[PDB]
DNA sequence: TCTACCGATAAGCACAACTACCTCTCC
RNA sequence: CGAGAGGUA
DNA sequence: TTGTGCTTATCGGTAGA
């Protein structure tokens, strides 16, 4: 009873003069499956 | 509804009435050009009633009636008392003329009053 | 101007018959009259005056109604208060005002506050040109009495209130001059039913 | 049916039938104000361009509603005698 | 006409009128078949049937209130109005 | 209500001349339908003639085949549209006094001659020595949509007039119910939001032909107005052949007496109420 | 970029009132024949031509003269000089949100950002316009929405791109407001927050509310659905299903019944009886799905043999027909038959992707 | 092949039923178990494809 | 000479769009 | 306890 | 998405003293 879903990661780089947002679920035999 | 462009500005045309030449003259506001018309005409349009545009097939507006018919006069050529009438000139006659045309799909016999 | 001519003729026929119908002793020389008739002795202009007449009732001579027709149109107070006038120097209590258009709010008011004093009746030109009565829908009315009001009361046992009710503004009602609290007999092509005017 | 034959002539029959009322509607569908020339008992030299144009009938009926009601109480009324034609195809034990 | 315009003076709007020689024993065409489905879809008992409950309950609100009396007379449960003085009865042994 | 329907029956008088019925009904027709002018005139040009004191003047060429089926003449139409904008003269707000139309069988134009057997039909303005109406944008928009509305034949209040045949009329005859056939006429008229009830003016229309109309049974097609024109009555009268008609075409047998009752519930206090709420609380009150 | 034909009730008189052709563009209600002679337009004569109606009708003509009168009228001297574009700049500049760009920005990347050229975009605002009319004069049918020629679908490419994309919004409003909270009085793992956007998606997969492409706000429902076991075409049937989002589903209206562009593409022989009756409609066994193209087609187009549009607006096409590209002008070709027949023959030589529509109709001649 | 768009002929399944010792028409004559005696009418049968549904009696005892 | 009610027409707002049941699935 | 979707007569 | 009412309200719109 939970949930099948996939981490995103994506690099965020702060400038002044890859971190978890968020998961989506994932159908079945998608591109990413097992 | 006739529109014309000046041979020199390529805009535009504006009729209008001289008093002192009493003759008609097409003038554009951009340029002072004033030159001369042809057949006097400055509106021509072809009278259409077709004011109800994709409009008239989803209402029945009844552009073309239906005949009427009567059950009282009776035909010749088969006993059927259904008939259309309507009143049409003839040829050469002068005048309305009645005529009856026979409703039966079998018989197809048209007389006149 | 003949058209005039003989929608007048049409309203004086038809306002004839219906005083024939509510009993004002109508004579047939003024029923069975034809257009020539009527154009003849006319004459060459009436102005709408010669129509003014004065009727009384068959039974009863002291109960009497004056018809009257207006000068012109779009009456306004005055001719109201000339009327009125009138009809008290006259000793008249009941008026027909044969109208060409509708009246002023004011008239209204007017005729609604001597109402107690005498009843009055308006009828356009346009509603007295085909006799309401004479149609093969409308059925017969025949109006009762006192006496035939009481005995349909005490014979079913019901009180006026709880009647069928027709109101004043009916076409029926205005033709035969019918005032609030007076029932009707109607009889259909047999049973019979009665409505009270409200 | 009772054979392969009857088959074929009931086929036949439905088939002229049916044109048959195809053709009396278009006859019915002619019962307008705009006709009322040809109608008449004249002499019209457009009588062949009457029957040459059977494709835009369908075309003039769809696109109306009086029409298409009268077009129907034609189609009706011609497809009465095609429906009266199971008694005498059809035999006494047929169950329907 | 089933493409959209006949031809072109265009078209906004048809009344669909077709007639199906074949029947259901020889089989039909597909484009019978989607002719046949077009005319019968219209029918369908769910699709239009709140206006006879709706007409149903409002006549019924109207008229259930009327009753017959021991006097002969068809009264009113509002008041003892009066409704009809007789009722019809073509067949009066009731 | 806006559609209006109305019923009127032919007179009995009709039947003593061969095809009395059908030539009566054809006239009333004839008479008593509406026929704007912009049916019937084809070619509409305004020409820049130039006391007449007149800059612009407008062109209907008409072709004598419409005014022959229509049977209708020039002189016809000419004092037509001069009636017309001599009774309402309300619209055009302009510095206009009058207004004279011409008649020419032949006019001298020179633009197209396309049509040789087209009449003309001249429509001059008349200015009272002024330059308010030498606009040519004024009077396109003005005065030439408002004479094409103006009909020729009939009056506005007539929308269409159609004859029918019945079998079982609402309003039957007097006693010769031997006929079993009619062929009264159906007229539509536009709902008159106004005072003014539309079979009053109806009436009007009809005074040149009120004896070939057979006023003892034509009765308007509504219910609720047909109660305050002829009474109560004949409006339950209507109401119970409707309802009649109604259940036969619903394809169920209901007695006569259900039906009765339920025309005399729904006009107990004089007046057909409505089956909603408000009707109920009217009733009431 | 909306144009329409309507009465002028701006500066009208009594006696004037009459139809005239208005531009909707960024909420400024502006004229056409200024939007006209704004896009590098210094002639009548030359719009005319560009809006090649190719018929004689009386209130067309009479419509282009009364927008030509009110364009005149609104604007002093429109034709010379830049006067145009103050007055567009202005009539911009006076919305309630105007954007940060000048006239001649707000121009290229917000007006027909398809064309790079400025004359280009006036011809196909001469198009439109010549298309409208033809529309208004009945030579060419109107869009309805029965059709699926007029329709597209999307299954999950565009349905959880919009729901992504306003989670990450929110998402990054509240971090920029922790940020703003946190900066005046840090690693970047903690200001973005990693929860909000997870719970949105349960939230939309339970609830079944999901974001409406039009608003905001009133989350249509229907649109995720469970799953039946009962037998396997249950569930065959229930993942290949199109849903039509009609309000009020009580008077579906027109699109409850089976249309002809329905062959072969959806099943007009079995549709859910009741309500919803025709707004659900079954794919058919021989379906699929088009998905967006990665290659661009323009050199291969080019290479057939269609050239460029011309850049010029003074002159005008002869009998070269118009070729549109996903609804963008991206040439001529001269005679369409044999320019079709090559793209076929090219994509038939898996030249050219397979997923694409050719179309050549004789009535608009493009 | 039962091909919906691809039916075969009437007279092709008379003709294969013919062919497997039976009635072209589908009927056989049967007779009544009953009584023993045999029926004068002709009762058509055939193996048809039935499904049974989710919905039972015990389901809508309330 | 200057209103006092009366009338026609947008306009914006409401209530209403059938019964008796059985299911799942978030709260 | 309600709410949302499907189904039965 | 319409179907009826229901109340403002909004301009004239007539007499009218
Ligand atoms: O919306 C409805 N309102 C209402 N009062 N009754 C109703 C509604 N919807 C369905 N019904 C009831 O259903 C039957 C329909 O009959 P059905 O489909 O069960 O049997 P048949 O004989 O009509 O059709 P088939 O299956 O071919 O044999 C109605 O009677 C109605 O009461
Ligand atoms: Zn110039
Ligand atoms: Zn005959
Ligand atoms: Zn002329």
């Amino acid at each position: 009873n939970m949930t099948y879903s996939a981490r995103i990661k994506v690099n965020v780089q702060v400038e002044v003069f890859d971190i978890l947002i968020g998961s989506i679920p994932v159908m079945v035999k998608s591109i990413l499956c097992k | 509804s006739t529109m014309k462009f000046c041979r020199e500005c390529n805009n535009i045309l504006y009729p209008k009435e001289d008093k002192e030449q009493k003759i008609l003259l097409y003038a554009c506001r951009n340029c002072d050009h004033q030159e001369v018309a042809d057949n006097s005409c400055v509106y021509r349009n072809e009278v259409h009633h077709s004011v109800s545009e994709r409009t008239q097939i989803l209402t029945d507006v009844a552009s073309d009636p239906t005949l009427p018919r009567t059950k009282a006069v009776r035909c010749s050529k088969c006993q059927h008392r259904e008939a259309v009438f309507f009143q049409a000139t003839a040829r050469g006659e002068e005048g309305m003329t009645l005529f009856f045309v026979c409703c039966n799909p079998n018989c197809g016999h048209r007389w006149r009053e | 101007t003949e058209e005039e001519l003989k929608r007048l003729y049409r309203i004086q026929k038809t306002l004839m018959q219906m005083l024939r119908d509510r009993g004002y002793f109508i004579a047939d020389s003024e029923l069975t009259m034809t257009k020539q008739q009527f154009i003849r002795k006319h004459g060459d202009n009436m102005k709408r005056e010669d129509l003014v007449t004065l009727k009384a009732k068959r039974n009863d001579n002291s109960d009497q109604l004056y018809i009257f027709f207006p000068d012109e149109a779009k009456v306004g107070v005055k001719t109201m208060k000339m009327y009125t006038n009138r009809m008290k120097s006259e000793n008249v209590f009941r008026a027909i005002l044969v109208v060409q258009q509708n009246l002023t709010p004011f008239a209204r008011t007017c005729i609604s506050e001597i109402s107690s004093k005498f009843h009055l009746e308006v009828f356009q030109e346009a509603e007295m040109l085909v006799n309401i009565k004479e149609h093969v829908l409308v059925p017969e009315h025949q109006v009762l009495t006192t006496e035939e009001k009481k005995t349909l009361l005490e014979r079913y046992t019901v009180k006026e209130t709880q009647l069928p009710r027709i109101q004043v503004t009916d076409p029926i009602a205005r033709y035969f001059g019918l005032k609030r609290g007076q029932v009707v007999k109607i009889i259909r092509p047999r049973y019979v039913t009665y409505r009270y005017v409200v | 049916s009772s054979d392969l034959q009857s088959r074929k002539n009931l086929t036949e029959e439905i088939s002229y039938g049916l044109r048959e009322a195809e053709q009396v509607c278009n006859k019915q569908q002619l019962m307008v104000e705009s006709w009322r020339d040809f109608l008449a008992v004249n002499g019209e030299d457009k009588e062949e361009d009457s029957v040459s144009d059977l494709a835009r009938f369908c075309y003039e009926r769809q696109k109306s509603a009086t029409l298409s009601e009268l077009a129907v109480s034609a189609f009706k009324d011609a497809y009465r005698d095609v429906q009266a034609l199971a008694y005498r195809y059809g035999d006494q034990s047929n169950s329907f | 006409p089933l493409r959209g315009a006949k031809g072109k003076t265009t078209t906004e709007s048809y009344v669909p009128y077709g007639v199906i020689e074949n029947s259901f024993l020889t089989g039909l065409n597909p484009l019978e078949s989607f002719v046949h489905s077009v005319t019968s879809r219209d029918s369908s008992f769910s699709g239009n049937a709140d206006l006879p409950g709706t007409l149903s309950r409002r006549l019924m609100f109207f008229m259930r209130d009327i009753y017959a009396a021991y006097d002969g007379t068809v009264r009113n449960s509002f008041g003892n109005q009066l409704v009809q003085f007789t009722y019809e009865t073509d067949g009066p042994v009731e | 209500q806006r559609e209006q329907t109305m019923s009127l029956y032919l007179s009995e008088y009709l039947s003593k001349k061969k095809h009395g019925f059908e030539y009566g009904s054809l006239e009333i027709k004839n008479h008593l339908e509406k026929l704007s002018f912009s049916e019937i005139v084809s070619t509409s040009m305004i020409i820049f003639s130039p006391v007449p004191l007149s800059p612009w003047v407008c062109h209907f060429h008409i072709s004598e085949k419409v005014l022959k089926r229509k049977q209708l003449s020039a002189e016809s139409v000419v004092s037509s549209l001069n009636e017309q904008y001599k009774s309402r003269n309300r619209e055009l707000k302009l510095d206009i006094v009058d207004l004279d139309i011409q008649n020419t069988n032949h006019c001298s134009s020179d633009d197209q001659a396309m049509k040789d057997d087209n009449v003309c039909i001249t429509v001059t303005v008349v200015e009272a020595s002024k330059h308010s109406v030498l606009e040519l944008d004024a009077i396109r928009l003005v005065l030439i949509p408002f004479l094409l509305d103006s009909p020729v034949k009939g009056d506005q209040g007539i929308k269409k007039v159609n004859i029918l045949w019945t079998d079982r009329p609402k309003a039957p005859k007097r006693n010769g119910n031997h006929l079993a056939g009619e062929l009264y006429l159906k007229v539509t008229m536009y709902g008159d939001r106004g005072k003014r009830n539309c079979w009053t003016a109806l009436l009007e229309t009809c005074l040149p032909i009120m004896d070939m109309i057979d006023w003892g049974r034509s009765h308007p097609d509504n219910i609720r107005q047909c109660c305050s024109v002829y009474g109560i009555d004949a409006g339950r009268s209507i109401f119970v052949a409707n309802l009649e008609s109604a259940v036969s075409d619903t394809g169920k047998e209901i007695l006569r007496e259900h039906l009765l009752l339920v025309a005399d519930s729904l006009s107990v206090t004089g007046e057909f109420v409505a089956l909603n709420a408000k009707g109920w609380s009217k009733q009431r009150q | 970029f909306i144009v329409r034909l309507s009465e002028n009730e701006k500066a009208e008189d009594y006696k004037r009132r009459e139809k005239v052709l208005t531009v909707y563009f960024l909420s400024t209600e502006i004229p056409v024949w200024l939007l006209f002679f704004a896009l590098g337009v210094s002639s009548d004569k030359e719009a005319m031509d560009l809006i090649a109606f190719d018929g004689d009708d009386a209130s067309i003509t009479n419509s282009l003269i009364a927008s030509i009168h009110v364009a005149d009228a609104v604007c002093e001297a429109f034709r010379c000089g830049n006067n145009a574009l103050t007055y567009v700049e202005q009539q911009i500049k006076s919305t309630k949100f105007p954007p940060a760009e000048s006239v001649d920005e707000c121009l290229h990347l917000y007006l027909f950002p398809g064309l790079q050229s400025l004359k280009k975009k006036a011809r196909f605002l001469g198009y439109m316009v010549k298309c409208l009319l033809n529309s208004y004069a009945g030579k060419r049918k109107c869009e309805n929405r029965d059709s699926f020629r007029n329709k597209r679908i999307e299954l999950a490419g565009e349905l959880l791109e919009r729901e992504i994309r306003v989670h990450l919004a929110h998402a990054r409003r509240k971090m920029t407001r922790a940020m703003q909270k946190h900066l005046s009085g840090k690693p970047i793992e903690h200001y973005l927050d990693a929860s909000v956007i997870t719970n949105g998606l349960s939230r939309a997969f339970s609830t079944g509310a999901w974001s409406h492409p039009f608003r905001k706000m009133e989350r249509v429902s229907g649109v995720v659905a469970n799953l039946g076991r009962a037998n396997p075409l249950q569930t065959l049937i229930d993942l290949r299903r199109t849903r039509q989002q009609v309000l009020y589903t009580g008077k579906v209206g027109d699109a409850r019944y089976p249309h002809p562009s329905h062959w072969g593409r959806v099943c007009f022989l079995s549709t859910p009886d009741g309500e919803n009756c025709g707004l659900v409609k079954n794919m058919s066994l021989l379906g699929l799905v088009s998905t967006q193209s990665l290659e661009s087609v323009v050199e291969k187009l080019f290479a057939c043999g269609m050239e460029e549009l011309m850049d010029d607006t003074c002159t005008p096409l002869f009998g070269k027909h118009k070729v549109l590209l996903n609804g963008d002008w991206v040439g001529l070709c001269a005679d369409s038959e044999s320019f079709v027949a090559e793209l076929k023959s090219r994509r038939r030589q898996s030249e050219l992707p397979r997923e694409m529509e050719i179309k050549r109709d004789k009535d608009d001649n493009e | 092949h039962a091909t919906p768009f691809s039916t075969p002929g009437v007279t092709e399944i008379t003709e294969q039923l013919h062919r497997a010792g039976f009635s072209r028409w589908g009927n056989e004559r049967v007779y009544n178990g009953r009584s023993g005696e045999m029926m004068r009418s002709m009762i058509f049968m055939g193996p048809t494809f039935y499904q049974r549904l989710v919905h039972m009696s015990e389901d809508k005892v309330k």
